[PDB]
């Protein structure tokens, strides 16, 4: 199997089995540890941000990929944002500070 | 310049309690109705859980009613139904709220482990719940009256108290009461009173439990929170898109349980609001309030009250707490993994035509993968009109797009990964090579790193999109960039199976063959001789070779000579580059030497030559292995001809012991052991028979009768070369296989006689079955265990990363060879190499510095230390590193996939945990010197006897063998009462007798000489009369103080040494006399009046392992039967024993206050009852507690205990792990320290060594002259050490989510990130490696102007 | 205080026992340990050079 | 007599306990981290587990209502008597308020003037539009006879005024508004009274003993003001400072005597009387409900599994019981039990009809579904398998094509957290694809198409580009009407419409048209 860009989940935006065009490979904790052991930060970021959970990051990437520009303009993965909302749904106030 | 308002890239985070107004801030509207959609034309019902007015439009840039449908209309709110026209994405954003009728307790803060409301109010939980449920009234601000404040009342009591005082007294009940309690509370005044109270009563418990609470209180004050907010007024509602109503095929819908819960809460709240306006009786409204509390609680966290069930479904509905926690143990979003685009996977295979930097990538796969790159690259050159056209082109698979794909594939690396990732090598970058097929082709030399077989394992591919990811993959994760194991410097690219058999069959030699004795001008005509079928591969031949050496400074020196070698080796020499001496390939080249070849090649020439060398080696290996025609037949396994006899004799042996059991000559339990011993002894005979009949068995001839050499037998070549198979395995094919054991665990006394080559009857197989089953189960379990250990290890280390460069400390540890048992279970050059010196070491002749100060010790340096006889080198370690919150490079070391010193920003903790966890799947009476050297006695007090011998009077005594070179070879421990035929500085030979003693006897000897007196020994009381019936020589046996009579139990029996005059001979050089008391069950030697001398015994007294062992070690678990140590240095004493136990009174020669402890007497003692023992001495034997080591010995002692023990576990399994990683685990373990003195922080507070030291070192100057406080280092288990983290976001991962979030919330914790895990969760660059620069720069921009 | 060494089940450990006497520490240990089916092995006084 | 042994004993007999229970009972000497965390290991080695008021209100409510004494056949009559005595008292209190009568008369002036309906002003009096039009004139007459008696003979006519006003059954909303108006007026009276009070006792220094002395009975006149301050009292001469404020604020106080047509003395009396009556009423009625709280539970036990919780049922049913107590009259002889039963049952059913659904459906829908559910029962084994989907509604009185839709929406949505196959963390909603999302490929093609169309528009004339962009929403907000285009373009009408067709033709040929042609896939 293999995938470039495919359908995404509704609740949290993530690659998903799509009509049998197959969902993306799961990148697990031990794999994250492997990326951490190596000094490669960006590969890990793009791994768990742009290539997966970033709703803007994905498209804003793809456009650059086809534009011949290899970069990334990351953001907050939809996961952690959903978690911010879920936590803030209680009497718990969690906010981002400074500049 | 104006600071900021809108959204830039944010720093850190803050978590705290939310005000009702703060809640209403997020809310864009109130949800006043339980309704969801319209039920016909499905649309959000206004003021419902789903609403366009409150939350957002159902369609992008379109009003709900449909008035303004144009993308032009944006900030306009529709007049019919107010809905701002904006993207529907805002339905994932906008919050809401609910105005509650009556106050409601937040279940998290009520039901938390400490119960935050409770300990804030100092009010018990039971009473609080009693109030909330309207079970009883609680007074609030009772003022001056008959009753106190927190005091609770009942119906009648409250009525009566009300009848007495209407005013100046106040009491309520329910949630409003707790709210009033919290609101009325004055933190300040309470603090003051607590401070006044803390200073009066002096008691441990009182002031401890007081200071803890006042700490918590002032923390809550500084937090910024307020008690009122613990009781919910407004209830926030989550965005609808996070609890979608979305439809499904067949018309059916699906929605989150949060809709059910929220709907219930809204319904009951509304009903309460109605009942209040209806003026319902109390019995009703109370019930409704309780129902509201229950509903809200069920919404926030379900399962803490009733476990409410969802509509039409038995299964309990999932609450918000369950939304945050998730499942599968402790995992929150990106830990447990996640789906990733630009990725794939497939079955894997061979392809040895590959080069170490490349891998076969299926055409279709590469197409679908780089598909977005192909799109742009097509219309970049102009081959496609637009993007759509490009899509159609690759969709039609037009012949051009292949050649267009070859462009994008060229320099763009891909990531290859396997399923059980352990060490960082589990993910390696290669260069894509287009391949026709659906299978992924992998380089053979990497198969060791991946631990991947060809039996249908699958691997996954990932595409490094961003430029930085490409360069990261190429300069870091690249295959050729890691040739070495992170665990140890040894090459991981070492040839595996077929290749080593090939090079083995090459460099092997045969006694007589074609071209024997002939001479050749060089390797060229050697290979030319072999390839022509003229000369045989293996034959003895002298050839002219030119070997080089780099021995000149930075320069290659050329030399040429005639070497005596074999044709095959000479052919192989065509490969080996430059400076390597011909002596490297001149051997048989097993799997070992073939690896050291690559190693040395890397430590001499460089990286590139090592890589190309490796590729060439693999190529020639497979080539000649193919040429070798090596096979395996049934006749290749040779069964010993003598085997059938060895059985018979053994089969006779048991029969002997079978008859003696019938005649009663031997007992059953003895018979079993005899039989099992002889049967097990037969196996060694058969096995070491077949080996001899295998290895040298080939008998050949050269111009004469017969000459024998190593066998060319195939299976043996495999076993010897290291290709596959081993002695234990070949043993099962030819000789008998083992002795099996029933599930009981006991071993059966009828071993399996037949082997695999022979047939196996029913029984034998059936018996082998249990072994098989338990084997599979065991391995399958040890996988999980290894995984868990790895997890705990990564958790305890993590954020530890190289930060500073050189901390510049002379501190470190003393590196010496392990010297275990007979000889050197691990050398010095290993534990030394790759580790920079702490201070300049000296030659035996001093004032000469070979290695200056701190310099990384590489191969040449260690070789120089090897020239000299030096047995010890002081080495800087991570545990001793002075750098706070990290490790300096000059401490850690070099070792890495590269030979150079460790880089700056590399995360060492992670690779440490990985290096320790990866191999962990493989885990489960007289001194005679083995070598020739000179005797050296270490730490011993002894005396010379009347027999001229030497008897040791010291319990702790060491015997080292120091040869003429000055190096320590043998090391042993010599018990008290041992007899030495030698002395310090003597001379011995191999096998020579040095020390002798008896295990069952603990002889009590005498240093001085004279007659033997008897004091405080009375028959029937202290002692007892017993005379031997076989001799008549007797002794009066000392009766133990447990079994003695009424008044004789109080006397301590002794043997006091007297001279001719009848005086007391004193202990030499002291005022203190010599009298040696005797313990219980201690039989004497000579009676009263009988004269003795030195060395004569006064009386002679009678007498887990594997992976979980490592687990126990790292967790610092106290053993079951710990060895007791002397807490204070001094002379030991036995007081009057009490209550089934025994007092032990230590007597300090130095100061004062003789310390006494309770030791159960049943435990066999060690320490001489009448002698002095230093602190840390063994009062009894057995396992030692790590805490005891840390406390009674010290940090350097305990770290050595850990490292040596765990290495004792791993090295026993044949596993190489550098001490470094374990040392970092240790560093993380002892990180915490508990303060003793004061003047800055609290008294008994456990606090970080880094924190404390960074404080006191700041207080040694300025401040007060020194007000700095003392502490004590504390040993924490890896899990307990992992429990401590500054970042609450990181803690919310592996710990319990609820508790962490709550405790962090009440405190107002500000998570500054700075750590790895927390930055991974929030999805930004890791504060290490590549990203380390970024986070450094920002860290500098922060806390500055 | 006094560290009392209690051993039971599959393993052992030390627990703080506060008291004014070693003997008293032992009694308070046992009274607060033995009856639960826990064995009382050892009793040690707390040193801590200050 | 051991604390630890008690902890372990509970944790042995039960076998099984939670962290909190262990934290509740701990050795006197163990308060800290390793002293508990290890004790857990101790306990989790043998008898292993780790994780009065019973909480659940099903109990507490049952007990709290279990206290209340059951009524007697005669006691019901006592309580109902207390009710009657209570209410009609406040009704008479309303009838004695002039503005209450005048309001009714004015609103009826609005009724005959077609500014409002009858249903809002009345439910009928003791009972027709004509009969209403007359009876109202009777009321007005009894008003206009008492209006002129304001001169000791009036107390006689005020009775009859009360009588005729009492004969009206007002719409509950209106009655509520009347009572509200009265109490609000009283609050105004208290505003002025307190304002005048604080300017003497709380400021001007003078006792409430002397202040209320001349206050009661006048409060409007200067008898207590202009005839007072000269009295030579310690609190007398101090009254000169604020003498302006009180006298200025007194105007409204005597104005209330006009607006309400009652002296300040009378107002407080009337409204207080009404308060007494209302309080008496509610006081009896609650006592009536609390006795019948059991019946509600007994009824609610039938409706349990219909998708509402037990306590929800008993609470809605309690509301029903309250309604029953409100609308019941013992004079009818109807047994209160069998009466209130229907009310409680009605509240229950009506509530379940509403809040038991994620998607709330109208009542007639629920009923219509019910009938189909019942019909599908009889033909189940009668047809040998089950009645065909298109044979149900034949017996129903409707077009019969409804069966589909009715059978469709009725089904409740499936929990999104429902565990799917493999029994893993895989849940249903995890497999829900996002359709509403625009795939990145298309989003890129859109950008490329924007640039492309822009390029093609860069090839035309300035005016052709301008007009073709203006005809559509190209690079602009709100595409303009063909007339508006001309309005911005000067020359107008059929002119512009031509250029459009002139542009399209130039962009029709496979030179300029070939670039964006492939977008027509
Ligand atoms: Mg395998
Ligand atoms: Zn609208
Ligand atoms: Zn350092």
């Amino acid at each position: 199997h293999a995938r470039s860009t495919g359908s995404y989940s509704l609740v949290t935006q993530q690659p998903l089995g799509g009509k049998a065009q197959f969902g993306g490979q799961r990148f697990g904790e031990m794999e994250v540890w492997a990326l951490e052991a190596y000094g490669a930060a960006y590969t890990l970021q793009e791994m768990l941000t742009v290539k997966s959970d970033d709703v803007n990051g994905r498209t804003k990437m793809y456009k650059n990929i086809v534009d011949g520009n290899h970069q990334m303009e990351p953001g907050m993965p939809e996961s952690f944002n959903v978690l911010l909302k879920e936590i803030r749904s209680l009497g718990i106030n969690i906010e981002l500070e400074d500049e | 310049l104006k600071a900021q308002t809108k959204t830039e890239e944010f720093d850190a985070i803050k978590i705290a309690l939310a005000s009702p107004d703060m809640i209403r801030s997020w809310s864009f509207g109130e949800v006043k109705k339980p309704e969801t959609i319209n039920y016909r034309t499905f649309k959000p019902e206004r003021d419902g859980l789903f609403c366009a007015r409150i939350f957002g439009p159902v369609k992008d840039y379109e009003c709900l009613c449909g008035k303004y449908k144009r993308l032009k209309h944006r900030g306009v709110i529709c007049e019919k139904c107010g809905v701002e026209v904006t993207q529907t994405k805002v339905r994932r954003e906008r919050m809401g709220h609910i105005e509650l009728a009556s106050p409601t307790a937040h279940i998290w803060f009520l039901k938390s482990l400490p119960s935050r409301i409770g300990l804030l109010l100092d009010m018990p939980l039971r009473d609080i719940e009693r109030v909330l449920y309207f079970e009883s009234y609680v007074v609030i601000e009772g003022g001056m009256t008959n009753l106190e404040r927190q005091q609770i009342l009942t119906e009648e009591q409250y009525l009566d108290a009300l009848e007495e005082f209407g005013d100046e007294f106040d009491a309520k009940m329910g949630a409003e009461a707790i709210q009033a309690l919290l609101k009325s509370m004055d933190l300040e005044q309470e603090c003051e009173q607590l401070r006044e109270e803390l200073n009066e009563t002096n008691s441990e418990t009182k002031r401890k439990k007081l200071t803890k609470r006042i700490k918590l209180l002032e923390a809550f004050v500084q937090s910024g929170n307020k008690p009122e907010w613990m009781i919910l007024t407004v209830l926030p509602v989550l965005p609808p898109d996070l609890r979608p109503l979305v439809p499904l095929d067949g018309g059916r819908f699906a929605t989150s349980d949060l809709n059910d819960l929220y709907r219930r809460v809204i319904n009951r709240n509304n009903r309460l609001k109605r009942l209040l306006d209806l003026a319902a009786p109390d019995i009703i409204v109370r019930n409704e309030k309780r129902m509201l509390q229950e509903a809200v609680d069920a919404l926030l966290d379900n399962g803490r009250r009733g476990r409410a069930i969802t509509g039409s479904n038995k299964r309990p509905l999932k609450s918000l707490a369950d939304m945050i926690k998730g499942k599968q143990g402790r995992f929150r979003q990106n830990l447990l993994g996640k789906r990733v685009d630009y990725s794939g996977r497939s079955v894997i295979t061979v392809g040895p035509y590959l080069r170490l930097h490349q891998c076969g990538l299926p055409k279709k796969m590469a197409l679908e993968l780089f598909k977005p790159f192909i799109y742009g690259k097509l219309e970049l050159r102009g081959l496609a009109t637009t993007i759509k056209a490009a899509k159609k082109m690759v969709e039609r698979e037009e012949a051009v797009v292949w050649d267009i794909l070859d462009e994008v594939i060229r320099e763009h690396p891909v990531l290859l990964n396997r399923a059980p990732t352990l060490h960082r090598l589990g993910i390696q970058a290669f260069e894509p090579v287009l391949i026709e097929g659906k299978a992924i082709q992998l380089h053979p030399l990497v198969c060791a790193a991946y631990n991947a077989d060809f039996d249908g394992d699958q691997m996954a591919v990932h595409v490094p999109l961003t430029l930085e990811a490409q360069l990261e993959a190429r300069a870091l994760m690249m295959s050729t960039n890691n040739i070495l194991s992170p665990a140890n410097g040894e090459p991981i690219i070492v040839p595996s199976q077929d290749v080593v058999l090939g090079l083995y069959y090459m460099t092997r030699d045969c006694v007589n063959a074609k071209g024997e004795g002939m001479v050749l001008t060089g390797p060229k005509e050697a290979e030319r001789l072999y390839r022509s079928g003229l000369a045989s591969l293996h034959a003895r031949v002298k050839v002219r070779i030119t070997e080089y050496e780099k021995d000149a400074n930075g320069e290659l020196v050329a030399k040429t000579s005639l070497k005596d070698t074999t044709v095959g080796r000479a052919i192989l020499w065509m490969i080996v580059p430059k400076g390597l001496p011909y002596s490297i390939v001149n051997q048989a080249l097993g799997k070992k030497a073939i690896s050291k070849m690559l190693n040395t090649c890397y430590r001499i020439l460089g990286l590139k030559p090592t890589v190309i060398f490796a590729d060439q080696i693999m190529y020639t290996g497979f080539a000649y292995a193919a040429r070798s025609g090596a096979s395996v037949g049934i006749d290749d396994m040779v069964i010993p001809e003598k085997k059938h006899e060895i059985i018979s004799e053994a089969e006779a042996e048991v029969a002997e012991i079978q008859e003696q059991f019938q005649s009663g000559l031997v007992t059953a339990g003895e018979r079993y052991n005899k039989v099992i011993d002889i049967w097990a002894a037969a196996n060694d005979r058969v096995s070491k028979a077949m080996m001899d009949n295998l290895q040298t068995e080939t008998v050949i001839n050269r111009d004469g009768q017969e000459e024998k050499q190593v066998s060319f037998n195939s299976i043996y070549m495999m076993a010897d070369s290291g290709a596959r198979g081993s002695a234990a395995q070949i043993r099962q094919l030819a000789g008998m296989r083992g002795l099996m054991a029933k599930p009981d665990g006991s071993i059966i006394e009828t071993p399996i006689t037949a082997n695999f080559r022979e047939g196996l009857n029913v029984l034998q197989y059936f018996i082998s079955t249990h072994g098989a089953r338990k084997g599979l189960a065991d391995t399958a379990l040890k996988t999980a265990n290894s995984g868990y250990l790895t997890r705990r290890l990564v958790d305890v280390a993590q954020d530890l990363v190289v930060t500073e460069d050189d901390c510049g400390t002379h501190e470190g540890i003393m590196m010496t060879p392990v010297i275990e048992g007979g000889d050197v279970k691990e050398p010095l050059r290993d534990r030394v190499l790759g580790r920079v010196t702490a201070e300049d070491v000296l030659k035996p002749g001093t004032a000469d510095i070979l290695v200056p100060r701190n310099t990384l010790l590489h191969e040449q340096w260690c070789d120089l230390l090897e020239e000299n006889s030096v047995d010890a080198v002081k080495v800087r370690s991570v545990v001793s590193c002075d750098t706070d919150f990290g490790v300096c490079a000059h401490c850690y070391g070099r070792d890495l996939a590269r030979g150079h010193i460790i880089n700056k920003g590399e995360a060492i903790g992670v690779i440490a945990a990985q290096s320790i966890g990866e191999p962990g799947t493989q885990l489960t009476s007289s001194i005679q010197v083995k070598n020739k050297g000179s005797i050296k006695l270490s730490n011993v007090k002894s005396v010379v006897n009347s027999s001229g011998k030497l008897v040791i009077t010291s319990r702790n005594t060491e015997l080292k063998l120091i040869d003429e070179f000055g190096r320590t070879k043998e090391s042993y421990k010599v018990p008290y009462g041992a007899v030495l035929a030698k002395g310090d500085g003597e001379q011995v030979a191999g096998g020579e007798t040095v020390a002798n003693w008896d295990p069952h006897t603990m002889p009590v000897i005498t240093e001085v000489s004279g007659f033997v007196r008897f004091t405080d020994m009375i028959d029937g009381q202290t002692i007892t009369r017993q005379t031997d019936e076989l001799t008549g020589l007797s002794s009066l046996v000392v009766l133990d103080s447990a079994e003695r009579t009424a008044g004789g139990k109080d006397l301590r029996p002794a043997l006091k040494i007297v001279d001719a005059q009848g005086n007391d001979v004193l202990i030499p050089g002291t005022d203190m006399p010599a009298q040696y008391f005797l313990p219980g069950k201690a039989i004497v030697q000579l009676e009263d009046g009988v004269q003795i001398s030195s060395g004569d015994t006064l009386a002679r007294i009678p007498q887990t392992g594997g992976l979980p062992r490592v687990a126990d070690l790292f967790e610092a678990r106290r053993p079951k039967e710990p060895a007791i140590l002397a807490e204070i240095s001094g002379i030991v004493s036995f007081g009057k024993e009490t209550k089934g136990k025994r007092r032990l009174v230590i007597t300090p020669v130095d100061g004062s206050d003789p310390y006494e402890e309770m030791i159960p007497k049943w435990r066999q003692l060690n320490v001489f009852e009448g002698e002095r023992v230093e602190r840390g001495d063994v009062i009894s034997d057995g396992p030692e507690a790590p805490h005891d080591i840390l406390r009674l010995r010290g940090v350097h002692a305990v770290t050595r205990y850990i490292v040596n023990e765990v290495q004792d576990v791993y090295r026993l399994q044949g596993v190489k792990i550098n001490d470094k990683h374990i040392e970092v685990i240790v560093r993380q373990m002892l990180r915490k320290a508990t303060i003793v003195n004061a003047g800055s922080s609290d008294f008994l507070e456990g606090e970080q060594v880094e924190y404390s030291r960074v404080k006191i070192a700041n207080r040694e100057l300025e401040a007060n002259g020194k007000v700095g406080a003392t502490y004590s280092r504390d040993l924490l288990g890896i899990t307990k050490a992992s429990l401590a983290t500054e970042s609450f976001i990181s803690a919310a991962s592996f710990q319990e989510t609820t508790r962490v979030l709550t405790e962090a919330a009440v405190a107002g914790k500000r998570d500054e990130l700075r750590g790895l895990k927390e930055n991974v969760i929030v999805g930004r660059l890791i504060p290490a490696g590549t990203g380390y620069a970024y986070h450094q720069d920002r860290m500098r921009r922060r806390a500055a102007g | 205080k006094f560290w009392a060494t209690v051993e039971s089940s599959e393993h052992s450990f030390e627990v703080p026992i506060y008291a004014e006497t070693l003997d008293e520490a032992l009694e308070l240990a046992e009274w607060q340990y033995v009856p639960a089916g826990f064995e009382v092995t050892r009793v040690r006084p707390c040193v801590a050079p200050k | 007599q051991s604390q630890l042994k008690l902890l372990v004993t509970r944790g042995k007999e039960q076998g099984y306990l939670t962290y909190a229970e262990v934290n509740d009972h701990l050795p006197e000497d163990i308060v800290d981290s390793d002293q508990i965390e290890d004790i857990i290991q101790m306990i989790n080695d043998m008898g292993i587990q780790v994780m009065g008021r019973t909480t659940d209100p099903v109990r507490m409510y049952m007990r709290e209502m279990g206290t209340v004494e059951l009524l007697t056949r005669e006691g019901e009559i006592d309580i109902a008597k207390r009710i009657e005595d209570g209410i009609n008292q406040v009704q008479c209190s309303v009838a004695e308020y002039p503005e209450a009568i005048t309001y009714l008369l004015e609103q009826y002036d609005r009724v005959e003037a077609e500014e409002a309906r009858l249903s809002d002003l009345i439910t009928g009096f003791v009972d027709d539009p004509e009969l209403a039009r007359e009876k109202f004139a009777e009321l007005r007459a009894q008003y206009v006879v008492t209006r002129d008696t304001i001169k000791a003979t009036a107390q006689e006519e005020i009775l009859k005024l009360s009588e005729v006003f009492k004969q009206f059954r007002l719409v509950p909303k209106q009655f509520d508004y009347l009572v509200n108006s009265m109490r609000v007026m009283m609050d105004r009276v208290r505003t002025q009274e307190r304002l005048i009070m604080k300017l003497c006792v709380e400021q001007c220094k003078m006792p409430k003993k002397n202040f209320i002395t001349l206050f009661t009975g006048n409060e409007t006149s200067d008898t207590w003001f202009n005839a007072a301050i000269a009295m030579n009292k310690p609190w007398s001469e101090k009254l000169h400072d604020v003498s302006e404020e009180v006298h200025r604020a007194l105007q409204k106080l005597q104005q209330i005597e006009e607006e309400t047509g009652l002296t300040i003395e009378q107002v407080k009396d009337i409204n207080r009387r009404m308060s007494i009556g209302e309080a008496k009423a509610r006081r009896a009625k609650k006592e009536m409900v609390e006795a019948n709280l059991r019946l509600v539970i007994s009824i609610a036990k039938k409706y349990t599994n219909r998708g509402l919780q037990f306590l929800d049922l008993i609470q809605e049913g309690n509301i029903g019981l309250m309604k029953a107590v409100d609308k019941f009259e013992y004079r009818r002889g109807y047994k209160f039990s069998t009466y209130a039963t229907w009310w409680i049952r009605q509240a229950i059913t009506r509530s379940i009809a509403d809040q038991a659904r994620t998607i709330r459906i109208p009542v007639h829908m629920i009923e219509t579904i019910n009938k189909l559910n019942r019909i599908s029962r009889q033909m189940l084994q009668e047809m040998g398998r089950e009645p065909t989907p298109e044979e149900l509604a034949e017996r129903m009185l409707m077009p019969e094509d409804k069966i589909r839709k009715v059978l469709k929406i009725a089904k409740e949505p499936i929990s999104m957290e429902t565990p799917i196959g493999d029994d893993e963390d895989s849940h249903l909603g995890d497999f829900i694809e996002d359709t509403t999302l625009e795939l990145p490929l298309d989003s890129a093609t859109t950008e490329s198409l924007r640039a492309a169309t822009h390029d093609v528009l860069a090839g035309l004339t300035a005016r052709e580009a301008k007009v073709l962009r203006m005809r559509f929403g190209i690079d602009m907000n709100t595409d303009y009407t063909l007339e508006e285009v001309g309005k911005q373009f000067d020359v107008t009408r059929e002119r512009i419409r031509q250029i459009e067709a002139k542009a399209l033709r130039k962009l029709r040929h496979p030179s300029r048209s070939e670039v964006l042609r492939s977008f027509l896939d």
